[PDB]
């Protein structure tokens, strides 16, 4: 971007990483501007390049080109073969197992038409027949109610399994606590009441906590972080919803610069041509890693095991007898 | 241990510690307050009074396959018994 | 036609003249001058309107309006019979698992050939295989049934508290007119709920014309309910691309009449008319063949 | 009154414009169908 | 509690105030016809 | 016994059968679930006889009817 | 030092540190074993 | 299938409680709770 900015207005450029790494905000003590807002009010530089937030207390104090990306706040989620045990309790596949030896036991002292024993294949013939109907009937509520799958801020606001938060200070926690919209409102009193905690103190932090919370953490962030880190490995994040807000990143000019014209200029014709939506493509995309409508292998997979082991078993008693 | 707390809270209030107004002892007291919570002493607080000295699964039952498993031995019975009289 | 129909009725000859401004009528607040069709009538530009011009207060203050030759009201136009697809039934069962199915079918096929009554050896295996088999068959009907309990459960809007209830589906308005004011002025709790909503959703859920909104509603991939004229959205629902769906029952009953200046020697005859082809079910036949 | 605005009575009288509107509407009060329908009858 | 209305209407009418041709109330009972219409009095008044 | 030919017809059949009886089965379930429910329109009225319809044997409703171009009415 | 509520109309007369512990309206109901047989004569009516 | 899916489908919210008539409910007689219903003007706290 810096290259196509200083290209349409014509001038050389020194890019300087800002000393402290700081995007820039007021001492609480001194009120002495920090970051590139500091670099740019007090002398040190003549433009920031950079993803730099257009608010109203940067606007005070210098001079913003329309937004060159816009963003807005979003929602990050994560993307046992203990589940066929559970359907039939295991108390009931040890009496179904009991009764199985139960039946050959008592046929077993039995040896067509023999009244008797046929009796007895018919009714453990309708037993097994309800407990696998049973089975089947049990199986297909699960994985049609499946409740814990978050795809919605309406979606989180009307549960609490899954915690959800933000950054403990900034932009995003100040959206919610402001929010005259029901849903945003909602969210915000749950937020600031939640116990444990669902504030983090930095980005990574709340991005480990989605990773390793097992389902059970959303976190709510700036859209172009979000989408970033969905394109990068480990590839088990993602964005849900659309933004939740709007907001944009602009070049700064210090106040009284000659370039602030031309620099504003420069960035709606990038915008208008097309140029900068193929920028985000190629450094997000480009330059990337990576209700309910499907069926598993996983439990199924454990049937199959069982089965090879049973072959196995088979193929060993074979050797034997011979 | 026969109640239950169900569905999210309705609003947000907090409790407060309190001091007639002008008094010398609110700054101090609020500054108090701050330091227990980020220590984790107001959590530590709750938790021993609420928890640590309280007094209180999914899926599929037994009860209903049981029935069934009566009627299968009643079945292996009648049959133990019309199998003695055939002999 | 029904200028061809009333014209002969009443026994006169007519032109047929489009509004210069394109606009049906209304009294700019400021100027207090009269716009469209009606501004036409009360300025003397014209003698008679027959259009889908809505009988209102306003406007029967300054023109004479015939009873109304067709009704409407309020009502919902979404975004929307045919859906075969030989991959719904590969769902079920992954390909995953259709596979290692039958890897397991010739493993099994191939240690019975292995073999060649009570066979205890070869007899475990037919009966593991068959609890394997009774296991996969299990499932698949089990999947089979949440995939049809759930295409059922999807009742995804059919009216306005549907509407009311939500916020995965936004919906809104023609900017200014009727219907914005209809929600904006209701009293109804669903209607009041409704209102809320919109007039404060961002981005913006108002549309500047019926053309812009019917056009959202079918770009917007499912994401735009549009509140229009119960006249307009059945017209639309049989036009292709044929994507679009009215729903509900109309919110407000509300009628088109023909309009005369008033105390014009036409309004007897073209009222008298009205009432004719109606009874004559002449109206009805024109709606239908359009 | 709940008086409906007619062309036998505007000829008559004078109507306000509707206060109420109103239409035709239809009024109403096992199946081994529903064993037809599961599996179509096509199937 | 047995019946029910099912589908949409299938025409539309209206009922109107009347008065005798002549009156000097028929152009203000019209406006307040109109009037309690727009301002959604008439809606409330059939909700009650 | 293993003639081969109409061995894996009978097969195929099976698995043919084993598939629809589990649609069908599932396909049941989903309506003893939902269960959404016998006249609902005009149309459903016009297309059927065992259910009789009428209206007052004077007046603006039976006029309607009478005088409908429309062919549902009609 | 109790579970008092910071509200307007008190904080008007009296001073009121932070929160030191936070609450809201909720739901108390009095309170999961369901055998029966009869739970298997339903299914499939009598 | 079906008594079990709808065993998932007894009150568990505001809502749940908004919409019967079964299980009766109350709040204390003066105080906050009670003028949080009286005041409020969400559909299912005024209802």
């Amino acid at each position: 971007l810096a290259y196509e900015i200083a290209k349409h207005v014509g001038i050389k450029y020194k890019l300087s990483i800002v000393g402290d790494g700081k995007y820039g905000a007021r001492d609480p003590e001194t009120k002495i501007w920090n970051g590139m807002v500091g670099e740019l009010v007090y002398g040190r530089a003549d433009i920031a390049v950079a993803p730099l937030t257009i608010t109203l207390v940067r606007e005070e104090v210098i001079d913003f080109s329309k937004p060159f990306m816009s963003l807005g706040i979003s929602i990050m989620i994560k993307k046992g073969v203990f589940s066929f045990l559970d359907p039939l309790a295991y108390e009931i596949w040890m009496c179904i197992v009991f009764a199985y030896i139960g039946v050959s036991v008592v046929l077993f002292l039995v040896s067509p038409r023999s009244l008797s024993g046929r009796i007895v294949g018919g009714v453990w013939w309708f037993f097994t027949l309800i407990i696998i109907s049973s089975y089947t009937a049990n199986l297909a509520a699960f994985l049609t109610v499946e409740r814990m799958p978050i795809e919605s801020a309406e979606d989180l606001a009307k549960q609490t399994e899954i915690a959800y938060g933000t950054l403990d200070s900034g932009s995003t926690k100040e959206f919610f606590r402001r929010s005259k919209i029901a849903v945003y409102e909602k969210m915000w009193s749950y937020m600031k009441s939640a116990e444990p905690s669902v504030f983090t103190k930095t980005t990574a932090d709340g991005v480990a906590r989605v990773r390793k919370s097992k389902g059970k953490f959303a976190f709510l962030l700036e859209s172009t972080m979000n989408e970033y880190i969905e394109q990068r490995k480990p590839c088990d994040t993602m964005k849900v919803g659309g933004n939740l807000d709007s907001k944009g990143y602009g070049v700064a000019t210090p106040k009284g610069s000659a370039l602030g014209t031309p620099v504003n200029l420069a960035v709606l014709k990038l915008s208008e041509q097309g140029i900068l939506d193929k920028l985000k493509n190629k450094w997000w995309y480009d330059k990337g890693e990576c209700k309910t409508s499907a069926l598993s292998l996983s439990n199924v997979a454990g049937v199959f095991y069982i089965l090879v082991g049973g072959l196995g078993l088979a193929m060993m008693v074979a050797l034997i007898e011979f | 241990c026969d109640t239950m707390k169900v569905g999210g809270n309705l609003d947000s209030k907090g409790y407060g510690i309190a001091t007639p107004k002008g008094s010398s002892l609110g700054t101090p007291v609020n500054l108090a307050v701050l330091k227990l919570s980020e220590q984790g002493v107001l959590d530590k607080l709750k938790n021993k009074w609420w928890y640590d000295k309280g007094e209180c699964t999914s899926a599929l039952s037994l009860s209903n396959v049981a029935g069934v498993f009566y009627i299968l031995v009643g079945g292996l019975g009648l049959a133990m018994l019309v199998a003695l009289i055939e002999f | 036609d029904l200028a061809a129909e009333i014209a002969k009725h009443c026994g006169f000859k007519y032109k047929l003249t489009i509004v210069g401004d394109g606009k049906y009528g209304a009294r700019d607040a400021d100027t207090k001058i009269w716009n469209g069709m009606v501004g036409e009538l009360v300025y003397g530009k014209a003698d008679i309107a027959i259009a889908p011009l809505t009988i209102t207060l306003v406007r029967e203050e300054v023109i004479d309006f015939s009873k109304p030759f067709m009704s409407l009201g309020i009502s919902i136009m979404i975004k929307k019979k045919s859906k075969p697809g030989v991959f719904s039934f590969l769902d079920p069962l992954a390909y995953e698992i259709w596979m290692c199915i039958v890897f397991a079918y010739i493993g099994v096929s191939v240690v019975l050939f292995l073999v060649s009554p009570r066979s205890l050896s070869g007899r475990i295996v037919g009966g593991v295989w068959w609890f394997f088999t009774l296991i996969i068959i299990s499932s698949y009907t089990a999947n089979l049934a949440a995939f049809l309990t759930v295409e059922r459960m999807v009742s995804p809007i059919e009216s306005a508290e549907d509407l009311s209830k939500q916020t995965e589906i936004a919906y809104g308005t023609l900017d200014s007119g009727s219907t914005k004011e209809f929600f904006r002025r209701s009293k109804i709790a669903v209607f009041d709920k409704m209102w809320t909503y919109m007039r404060s959703a961002e981005p913006s859920v108002f549309v500047r014309t019926t053309a812009e909104g019917v056009a959202r509603v079918r770009k917007s991939k499912g994401k735009y309910a549009y509140l229009l004229e119960s006249t307009m959205n059945e017209y639309i629902e049989q036009r292709k691309p044929c994507d679009t769906m009215k729903v509900g029952g109309n919110l407000d009953s509300k009628g088109y009449g023909i309009a005369t200046p008033k105390g014009s020697s036409l309004g007897t005859p073209v009222n008298l008319a009205v009432l004719k082809l109606s009874e004559q079910g002449v109206l009805d036949k024109l709606k239908n063949k359009w | 009154a709940p008086l409906t605005i007619t062309l036998v009575r505007e000829e008559v009288i004078d109507f306000s414009k509707p206060f109420m509107s109103l239409g035709i509407s239809i009024m109403i009060k096992p199946g081994v169908f529903s064993f037809l329908d599961p599996l179509a009858y096509e199937i």
